């Protein structure tokens, strides 16, 4: 007897209004790394070889 | 503007009276050769080209 | 005359919605304005830290900065003096002002460039047909002198002479100055020049059109939900007979 | 009663709004 | 369009008794349009970039028709607010006043509203007491232990009182005042 | 007669689970809010995001 | 005919289709919502469902099934005789006032 | 509460209601970028240009806070337009209080954006600076005198300039009280719907209805300002007010902003100035006359074919005069935009009026 | 105005389920483009013709303005 | 050293389009040539020249430059 996906989700997150709010600060925290990485991640391949950051090495040597 | 002579000949030969605001053009002008004005479109304020 | 001939459309690299300036073609783009543009165009709203992280180091925009003098002062005795640029200095005008510039061009003003690209209709595209578009008057055309016939400029009489041609100047990596070469970059730089803003505003909307492809259904279906209510409902009328 | 446990988890969502956020 | 002006003037119950020093609201309704009016009139000569701004000002006591009139009866026009403001909260105290709570305690923000306006004011000028009261003021908030330093120089603009100060000042005291009414 | 009122057929709006009048519909509440509870909070981190 | 375009323009109106009675349609003014008042239970009630079950169909983007459509033939003005008499009021004090 | 959460609104209401509070957040977002911008932004002539460069160039962000400012004063005018075009076709113009406070709204945001746009100081700023406020000297005997006094000289330019940027200051704020006026007198009847039939026997909660499909509104209109700020933050706006104002010459395509495109048309299809004049104040002051000029026995054009054909033809016909607008004073848009220009007025002041009184009599009443 | 003193109602029966007890999305496709097919039909006689129109003199007008700029219109 | 510019005229100036309108121009280069006095100019049909040269330039060009 193993209950549903959305089931256990709303029994652990969503039923207290207290572990609702954590779950969607916690979420937008973790959402936010991964959208950032993954969207600039995209930005520079569509874009591969013509960014700053992109050509850098050939003019730098600290 | 210094004016041409083909240009004052040309204003000399209008038919004045046909003007909405009638005017010679030697009632505008000093020294033929040379017309001066404020540069005002008497409509709206625009700068004649 | 009266006559219009707009440009056509170039396919530069930043021209797709998510797509970014080269920043080889800006640094290229740079050297032209520098070597050829400068010496009649100022470019008042850009200054040596602007290339810093775009197309330049920042040694190598300081570098730059310290190749030309500018005016500073007053110093202790109330008088101005020469220095070395800086970062901080934005690029010479050549000229102390509009009257000057129009006393050295045969009366035409070269105008600023900061915006040029956003100030005129067909942007880059305009400007590379323009530099890349001087040709012999048709015949029956006779231009006052200190004109020249450009095809692409209103009127088709510029008071502007042909500034770029094969080989008007060397680029830092060997790349060959054919004119067209040239005008491209050029052009690429002044759109940097004009929107430096421009690749952050695609990537930020890169991420608007996923969040909004989140969003919008994820709301539409919370729509959707509340109103279920209504839209299943249904209705009887039993009035008493 | 109840208020503990949730002002727990409202005192964590400040919290953990805050440090994130901010 | 009658009722709420209503009933809530013509036909509002009031005590048979109360004295002069039941005048000061009204007053500061009054004062309050006074800098509001005199206000607009000063904005629509005054220039905030550090460079201007002083020389703005006198260009309005110059050669502004009447420059000179508005902008004095400002100036003055903040000190009665005061005079007022001081009468009004005295009234309020001496009298039991306060225990209209929710009366009392919206008039403690009203003043610091209006000193946090009068005071943003005072800079517009850029005299000295302008700047030295900009840097002064603005870095009680240092105080705040973390994060202090970084809120002065977050609402400097800068790491110093400069023109991003001056210019956002500006700002601030022209809307503050309609908060505030 | 009041009683000849009966609640019209909902079926064709129904969610699946909660379609056979045999069985308890809370084998399935949890299931069911924490689909629309999710939808929720999905929202909230993107607009918080 | 008229009466040709008419019956062609009862179907291009279209609140036929979502089962009123052309009265269900008039604008309420002053003497409109006397007259409603004035109306026996039966015509009031009767109004009233219509209109309710007009508005949930327009809530949904819907329409009637074609058989359920008020005909053209078939509607009548069961509010003329009320509203009529509203105006006649009205008019008969108007002119009283100017006497 | 009871003026949101338990507000009784019709069951029905469409999309096309969703522009009030569209027109809401398009004021507020107007308000808060607004406000940011003018925390760097200078007044004097020597400088306005150059502080607005300098919010684009070197304030953090300046440039998307810059460019949401001039695309939101787009979306203000596209919403506008749909809120009054729902207004006649739904007849909710009989709501007289709040049609006409709307009315005064419609022409203070029009005061608004004009000065905003004088504001950078570039071609178009002064040139319309100019055009604009001379259409006062229209007015016999004292309107030049009322023009010299608005400019504070003989000529746009700094007096101009610095009171221009104190009135777009306070205006929007004054705009917002007018608006609560508006919402109060509409709150007395609640909304018209798009069957133009009293909704008293079906209402629902404005919570949570409503507020969720505000929401999905307000989530489409961010989508549409993002897309033009950051996809084409120029689209709609005019490459000559990147160019610096110079008093001495006007710019040879001058053009206004594409939302004041018909009412130009308009008056430029009158060669004669106090004629053109009042063929402009007219073509915005004619909204008040509407509720006069109704003659159906039915509120809402949604059962009136005939009302509806010559609804859309009053929308294709601003369509063309906007087009014309953006086209040069020559054959044949000449000819075409005084067609237009006449046809807007004829189809208001003649057309509607008399489509209404032929559906009522097609209906028998 | 508020609930309770909107209007006189009788014998009105209204039947509804909970929003967790059904789909928000019932028959979206199956009836959806059915249904918008329908509008749009409904209204394109009366929307489309004017904007035709707006074509057609837009056409002409930017046609006949070129053809006037050159030699051999 | 070649402008690719050059390369890609020439190899535009081939097209249909392109040789009609060169024809044209030369037409109105020898008619308005041969007259001691005149109005006329070929500046219309120099544009339509390159505006049909110029839209194949654009296609091809920047295939030849970094
Ligand atoms: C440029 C201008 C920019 C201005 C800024 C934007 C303003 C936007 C206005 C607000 C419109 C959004 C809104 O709240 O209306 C909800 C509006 C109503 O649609 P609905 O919730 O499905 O209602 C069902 C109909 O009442 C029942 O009708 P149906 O059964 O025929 O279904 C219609 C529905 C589904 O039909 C299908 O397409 C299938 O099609 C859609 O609307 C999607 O949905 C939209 O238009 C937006 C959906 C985007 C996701
Ligand atoms: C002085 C010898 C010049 C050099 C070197 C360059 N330009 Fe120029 N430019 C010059 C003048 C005198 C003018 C005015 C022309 C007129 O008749 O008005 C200009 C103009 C331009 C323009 C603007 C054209 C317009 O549409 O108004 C542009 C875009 C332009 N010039 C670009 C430009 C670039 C990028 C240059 C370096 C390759 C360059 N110019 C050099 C004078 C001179
Ligand atoms: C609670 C209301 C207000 C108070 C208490 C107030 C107070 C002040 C003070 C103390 C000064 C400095 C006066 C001086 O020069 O010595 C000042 C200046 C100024 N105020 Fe206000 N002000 C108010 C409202 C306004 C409003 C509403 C505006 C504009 C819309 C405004 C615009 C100005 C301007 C332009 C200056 C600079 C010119 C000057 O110094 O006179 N003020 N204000
Ligand atoms: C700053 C501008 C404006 C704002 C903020 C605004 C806001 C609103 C709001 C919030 C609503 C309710 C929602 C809706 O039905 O759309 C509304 C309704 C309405 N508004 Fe506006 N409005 C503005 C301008 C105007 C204009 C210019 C007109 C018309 C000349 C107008 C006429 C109306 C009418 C008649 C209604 C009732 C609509 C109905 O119930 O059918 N509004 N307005
Ligand atoms: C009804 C609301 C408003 C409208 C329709 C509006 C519209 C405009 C327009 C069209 C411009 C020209 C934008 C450009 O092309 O640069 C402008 C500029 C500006 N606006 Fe507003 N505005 C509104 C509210 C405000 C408010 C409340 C403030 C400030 C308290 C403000 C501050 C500015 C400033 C400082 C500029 C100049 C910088 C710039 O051009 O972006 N605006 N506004
Ligand atoms: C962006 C907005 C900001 C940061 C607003 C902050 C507002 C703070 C307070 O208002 C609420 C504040 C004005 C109010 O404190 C309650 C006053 C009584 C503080 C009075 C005050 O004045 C001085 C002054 O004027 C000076 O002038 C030349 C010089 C000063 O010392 C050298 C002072 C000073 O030492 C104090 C305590
Ligand atoms: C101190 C405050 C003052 C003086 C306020 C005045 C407000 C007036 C009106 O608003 C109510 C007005 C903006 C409104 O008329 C109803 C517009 C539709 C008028 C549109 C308008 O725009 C132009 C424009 O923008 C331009 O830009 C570069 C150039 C223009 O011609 C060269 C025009 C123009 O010829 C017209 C008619
Ligand atoms: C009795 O309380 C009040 C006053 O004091 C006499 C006022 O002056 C004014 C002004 C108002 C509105 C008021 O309510
Ligand atoms: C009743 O009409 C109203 C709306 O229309 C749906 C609103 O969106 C909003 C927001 C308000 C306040 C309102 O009163
Ligand atoms: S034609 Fe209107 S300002 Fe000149």
């Amino acid at each position: 007897v193993a209950p549903t996906l959305t089931a256990r989700l709303y029994s652990l997150l969503f039923r207290r209004t207290s572990t609702f709010a954590l779950t969607i600060v916690v979420g937008a925290l973790f959402f936010e790394r991964a959208f950032d990485q993954g969207a600039d991640a995209i930005y520079e391949h569509i874009n591969e070889g013509k960014l700053w950051k992109h050509i850098k090495h050939k003019y730098e040597n600290k | 503007r210094h004016r041409t002579k083909k240009e004052i000949d040309q204003e000399a030969a209008v038919e004045v009276s046909q003007l909405r605001d009638p005017q010679h053009d030697l009632e505008r002008v000093k020294k033929p050769e040379w017309v001066i004005l404020i540069g005002v479109c008497t409509h709206l304020g625009c700068v004649p080209i | 005359s009266d006559l219009e001939l707009h440009p056509p459309s170039y396919p530069w690299s930043h021209r797709g919605l998510l797509s970014s300036l080269d920043h080889t073609s800006i640094r290229r783009g740079f050297q032209v304005y520098k070597q050829v543009c400068s010496s009649c165009h100022s470019m008042d709203y850009v200054a040596y830290r602007h290339l810093v992280g775009v197309c330049y180091t920042e040694d190598e925009a300081k570098a730059l900065a310290e190749e030309v003098e500018v005016q500073d002062g007053p110093n202790e005795d109330g008088e101005m003096f020469m220095r070395p640029g800086k970062l901080s200095d934005y690029f010479p005008k050549p000229y102390p002002n509009p009257e000057a510039a129009r006393a050295a061009n045969n009366g035409a003003l070269p105008p600023d460039l900061s915006y040029i690209v956003r100030a005129r209709h067909g942007g880059e595209d305009y400007v590379f047909s323009l530099l890349t578009g001087y040709c012999e008057p048709p015949t029956g055309v006779s231009l006052r002198e200190g004109l020249y016939f450009n095809p692409y400029f209103p009127g088709q009489a510029i008071g502007m002479a042909p500034p770029i041609y094969n080989e008007v100047l060397e680029f830092d990596d060997g790349t060959p100055a054919t004119m067209s070469q040239v005008a491209k970059d050029v052009c690429t730089f002044l759109r940097w020049a004009a929107e430096p803003e421009h690749d952050h505003r695609k990537r930020m909307g890169l991420k608007m059109l996923l969040m909004m492809g989140l969003l919008l259904p994820l709301v539409y279906a919370m729509k959707r939900h509340k109103w279920s209510v209504l839209k299943s409902r249904k209705l009887a009328y039993r009035p008493p007979k | 009663r109840n208020w503990v446990p949730t002002a727990q988890l409202w005192g964590a969502v400040g919290a953990v709004g805050l440090v994130s956020a901010t | 369009l009658m009722k709420i002006v209503n009933n809530a003037f013509i036909d509002l119950p009031a005590p048979s008794n109360i004295s002069s020093w039941w005048n000061f609201g009204s007053l500061l309704g009054i004062c309050l349009i006074l800098q509001i009016l005199t206000g607009l009139f000063l904005a629509m000569h005054y220039t905030s970039d550090t460079t201007t701004a002083f020389s703005s000002v006198t260009h309005i006591c110059r050669d502004v028709n009447y420059g000179w009139i508005i902008r004095y009866m400002h100036a003055n026009g903040a000190s009665m607010f005061f005079i007022c403001l001081y009468m009004h909260v005295g009234r309020g105290l001496y009298y039991g006043s306060y225990t209209f709570l929710e009366t009392w305690n919206i008039g403690v923000i009203l003043l610091l509203t209006v000193m946090a306006t009068a005071f943003m004011g005072y800079v517009l000028p850029w005299g000295q007491m302008s700047f030295w009261g900009a840097t002064v003021i603005t870095n009680l908030l240092s105080a705040i232990p973390y994060i202090g330093t970084n809120l002065v120089e977050w609402i400097w603009g800068g790491f110093s009182v400069d023109k991003a100060t001056l210019t956002r000042f500006f700002a601030f005291h022209f809307i503050l005042p309609f908060i505030i009414m | 007669s009041h009683t000849d009122i009966k609640v019209p057929d909902f079926s064709d709006y129904r969610r699946p689970e909660v379609l056979d009048s045999t069985k308890s519909s809370k084998e399935s509440s949890e299931a069911r809010k924490g689909f629309s509870y999710l939808v929720t909070a999905t929202t909230t981190v993107g607009v918080a995001y | 005919w008229l009466e040709g375009i008419r019956k062609w323009y009862y179907n291009a109106a279209g609140f036929n289709k979502l089962g009123l009675m052309r009265d269900d349609t008039i604008h309420e003014n002053d003497d409109v919502k006397e007259a409603i008042r004035r109306l026996p239970e039966n015509l009031y009630d009767d109004r009233v469902f219509r209109i309710k079950r007009a508005l949930d169909l327009s809530m949904r983007q819907q329409i009637l099934p074609k058989e359920q459509w008020t005909k053209y033939e078939e509607d009548k003005s069961y509010l003329e005789p009320y509203l009529k008499e509203v105006i006649r009021e009205r008019k008969e004090r108007e002119e009283w006032a100017k006497k | 509460n009871n003026a949101f959460i338990d507000l009784p609104a019709p069951s029905n209401i469409s999309s096309w209601w969703n522009f009030g509070s569209l027109l809401g957040i398009c004021l507020i977002l107007q308000i808060l970028t607004g406000l940011f911008l003018a925390m760097h932004y200078t007044s004097d002539t020597t400088t306005a240009f150059s502080s607005v460069t300098h919010i684009c160039r070197d304030v953090n962000y300046g440039w998307i806070i810059r460019y949401m400012h001039a695309n939101g004063a787009s979306m203000f005018f596209i919403c506008l337009y749909m809120h009054v075009g729902r207004g006649l076709y739904y007849g909710s113009y009989t709501f007289l209080e709040t049609w006409n406070i709307g009315v005064i709204l419609l022409l203070t945001v029009m005061a608004t954006a004009f000065m905003g746009y004088v504001l950078p100081w570039g071609q178009m700023s002064f040139w319309g600076a100019t055009v604009i406020t001379n259409l006062l000297s229209a007015i016999p005997y004292i309107g030049t005198n009322l023009v010299e006094w608005i400019w504070g000289g003989f000529s746009v330019d700094k007096a101009t300039l610095t009171r221009f940027f104190a009135f777009h200051f306070i205006l929007p704020f004054i705009i917002m009280a007018i608006a609560m006026v508006h919402l109060l007198f509409l709150h007395e009847t609640g909304s018209n719907n798009p069957t133009g039939i009293s909704s008293d026997v079906d209402k629902i909660p404005f919570h949570p209805y409503y507020t969720i499909k505000d929401i999905l509104g307000a989530l489409l209109l961010i989508l549409a300002l993002m897309l033009l700020v950051l996809f084409a933050p120029d689209l709609l706006g005019d490459p000559d007010n990147y160019t610096p104002a110079n008093p001495l010459n006007t710019p040879p395509h001058i053009k206004p902003e594409w939302y004041f495109l018909f009412a130009y048309a308009i008056l430029r299809s009158i060669p004669n100035k106090l004629g053109g004049v009042l063929a402009l104040a007219f073509s915005i002051l004619i909204l008040a006359l509407i509720p006069l000029l109704h003659t159906s026995k039915q509120r809402s054009m949604m059962f009136r074919p005939l009302s509806q054909c010559l609804f859309w033809a009053l929308v294709a016909d601003l369509l063309t005069l906007t087009w014309i607008g953006g086209q040069p004073v020559e054959h044949p848009y000449i000819t075409i935009g005084q067609l237009a220009s006449v046809l807007y007025f004829l189809l208001i002041l003649v057309l509607m009026p008399t489509a209404g009184t032929i559906e009522n009599k097609l209906l028998k009443w | 105005r508020q609930f309770g003193h909107l209007t006189r109602v009788r014998h009105v029966i209204t039947y509804s389920l909970s929003p967790f007890e059904q789909r928000a999305f019932p028959h979206y496709f199956s009836k959806g483009i059915p249904n918008v097919l329908r509008r749009t039909r409904a209204c394109i006689l009366r929307v489309a013709p004017p904007f035709v129109a707006f074509y057609l003199v837009y056409t002409w007008g930017t046609q006949e303005f070129e053809k006037s700029k050159r030699k051999n219109p | 050293l070649v402008d690719p510019l050059t390369t890609v005229r020439e190899q535009c100036e081939q097209l249909e389009k392109c040789v009609k309108a060169r024809e044209r121009l030369e037409l109105c280069d020898e008619r308005v040539s041969s007259r001691s006095q005149t109005e006329e100019d070929c500046t219309e049909e120099l544009l339509d020249f390159l505006h049909a040269r110029d839209h194949c330039v654009a296609h091809k060009l920047f295939n030849s430059l970094k």
